[PDB]
């Protein structure tokens, strides 16, 4: 038998249902996300670390010319200087007087420890729900995965569940992601050979170990001022350390509807935003036939105490006159208020007490068990706490919201308003006939 | 759907208030847990009782649905008193235009 529901997003909080068939006694049907995640696909742009600035031995070429070539070195930046006099500990460094000339170079590479403190670039596409289902149909409890798109069936061969597609997108990824030590940030780094000096990926390569080092930091370099061997330079400070300094708070602190944000994989997992629809091909062998399950005769509900909140508030007792020892299941025919207990045995004669939560202000619902209805019919109080520490089970809706003595309130103002409409239009008639 | 998320740096002995809804609201202090917490509509009121009460409550829970509805029934009676006014007042001077 084939049922198809729509079950909310939120992670825990299980739903219930009942499937009835026309020949067979109805069975609950429970429906918990125990877990999710929402993996975008990603590719990996480039990795990027504070940067080593590597300053080589100066070549010195006693009075002849030097000059010198294009390298593939990563930022390779080259000055050569004329009419030097280099100077050492021992004495003068060429046997010629001021013709003296001095090859400086420079390049950067990756830091010792960029094998942790590094940042990988990313861009990330569409991202996919992939859930965790808790299955109870009837007494049999099946744990399975199942990937939020509307086609593919889920991690079971004997239930044949498809979630489908989810009521709307979320993505808390922005197109451009920085990982970091395990920190996400939606930063929009530059692309790869389009490097800033100062900022973000100044310095990029396609791996830590990688020779195609590209970067193009701001280094210059100077003329030496005093006769020694240095050679002066100045470059922009690390765009990595400046990014640092500057990152904000990472997508673990600021990423809408509570789900917190994980790596290795890149993901979000356990996140409340929309509602799936869950379609589940329950077995034949769960059904039992109507014969089977025991029948009610009478039944009654009296609600007792009904407080109104996030947690399991209100309590309420059906009185029965049932016919033979069986459990059966009990259901709550209402959007606005969902039971606690799905199954209870019943007895010849007694009564059961159950636990329920509802979002309205009174308990007008209908409460069925063993099938068979018992409308529910009390008010229920607003909560005394002001917080809890559980998130509702129940979502807020209008017209149910609005209880009785104010939608009489409403109702008699504009049933007034309407009798005086009408009482003015019959006059009206009346005048204008005679 | 809109985290607004705040961070600060607390020194010394201070105290800190944060609106929480209905769609809940988590906090971390230091290297603790994350702490969730959610709001309940507890609005000092009375959703069964008078109609002031009703008024306040609900005024508590959603202010501006309740206001337009105020002004949805004000403007209700106000246009059926007016309309019922003038077709009696019609209906009268069409009764009495003949005997005059
Ligand atoms: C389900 O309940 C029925 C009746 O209570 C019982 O006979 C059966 O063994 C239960 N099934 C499982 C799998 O526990
Ligand atoms: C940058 O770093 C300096 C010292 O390292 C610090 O005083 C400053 O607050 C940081 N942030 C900005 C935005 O300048
Ligand atoms: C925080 O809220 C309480 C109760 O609403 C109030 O008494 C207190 O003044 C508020 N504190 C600040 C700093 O606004």
């Amino acid at each position: 038998f084939e049922h198809a529901t729509t079950v909310p997003n939120v992670p825990g909080i299980p739903y219930k249902a009942l499937v009835e068939r026309a020949g067979y006694a109805p069975l609950n049907l429970e429906i918990t996300v125990v877990s999710s995640e929402l993996t975008p696909s990603t590719n990996k742009e480039y990795v990027t670390c504070k940067f080593h600035t590597v300053i080589p031995s100066p070549q010195v070429k006693c009075c002849g010319s030097l000059e010198c070539k294009a390298s593939s070195r990563a930022d390779y930046t080259c000055r050569v200087f004329g009419g030097v006099y280099p100077f050492m500990w021992g004495g003068a460094q060429c046997f010629c007087d001021s013709e003296n000339t001095q090859l400086s170079e420079a390049y950067v590479e990756f830091a010792p420890d960029c094998t942790i403190d590094h940042a990988v670039a990313l861009k990330v596409h569409t991202a996919a729900l992939k859930v965790g289902l808790r299955i109870v149909y009837g007494n049999t409890t099946a744990h399975l995965d199942t990937f939020v798109n509307g086609v593919t069936p889920g991690s079971s061969r004997d239930l044949k569940v498809i979630a489908g597609p989810i009521s709307a997108a979320f993505s808390p990824f922005d197109h451009k992601v920085v990982i970091r030590k395990g920190f996400v940030y939606n930063y929009d780094f530059p692309e790869y050979g389009a490097m800033k000096p100062g900022a973000f990926g100044d310095i990029q390569a396609s791996s830590l170990d990688a020779t195609d080092i590209v970067a193009r930091t701001d280094i210059r370099l100077l003329k030496p001022s005093v006769k020694n061997i240095h050679v002066p330079y100045t470059q922009a400070v690390s765009g990595y350390e400046m990014w640092k300094n500057n990152s904000g708070r990472p997508l673990q602190e600021t990423a809408p509807f509570g789900c917190k944000i994980e790596v290795e994989p890149l993901r979000a997992s356990n996140c409340a935003y929309g509602h799936i629809p869950i379609s589940i091909d329950i077995p034949d062998a769960a059904f039992v036939r109507s014969s089977e399950s025991p029948t009610i005769l009478e039944v009654s509900c009296t609600v007792a105490d009904c407080i109104y909140s996030a947690d399991f508030g209100g309590s309420l007792t059906l009185q029965y006159k049932a016919d033979r020892e069986g459990h059966c299941p009990v259901h709550s025919h209402s959007t606005t208020a969902v039971l606690k207990e799905a199954t209870t045995h019943v007895t010849a004669v007694g009564s059961i007490t159950l636990h329920f939560s509802t979002s309205s202000p009174q308990a007008n619902f209908i409460v069925s068990l063993c099938g068979k209805k018992s409308t529910c019919n009390a008010e229920c109080k607003p909560p005394a706490d002001h917080i809890i520490g559980e998130p509702h089970k129940v979502d807020q809706e209008f017209q149910a919201a609005v209880s009785t003595t104010s939608w009489n309130w409403l109702l008699a103002l504009f049933g007034g308003a309407s009798s005086l409409i009408v009482v003015g239009l019959i006059v009206l008639v009346c005048s204008s006939m005679l | 759907l809109r985290a607004d998320a705040t961070a600060e740096w607390i020194t010394g002995t201070t105290s800190r208030n944060f609106s929480v809804g209905r769609e809940g609201l988590e906090y971390v202090w230091g290297n603790h847990e994350p702490v969730r917490v959610w709001a309940q509509e507890s609005a000092p009121g009375d959703p069964h009782g008078w109609p002031h009460e009703i008024i306040i409550h609900y005024y508590h829970r959603h202010p501006v649905y309740t206001v337009i509805v105020l002004c949805g029934v004000a403007l209700a009676i106000l246009v059926g008193t007016a309309s019922s006014a003038a077709c009696i007042s019609k209906a009268r001077r069409d009764c009495l235009t003949p005997y005059a």
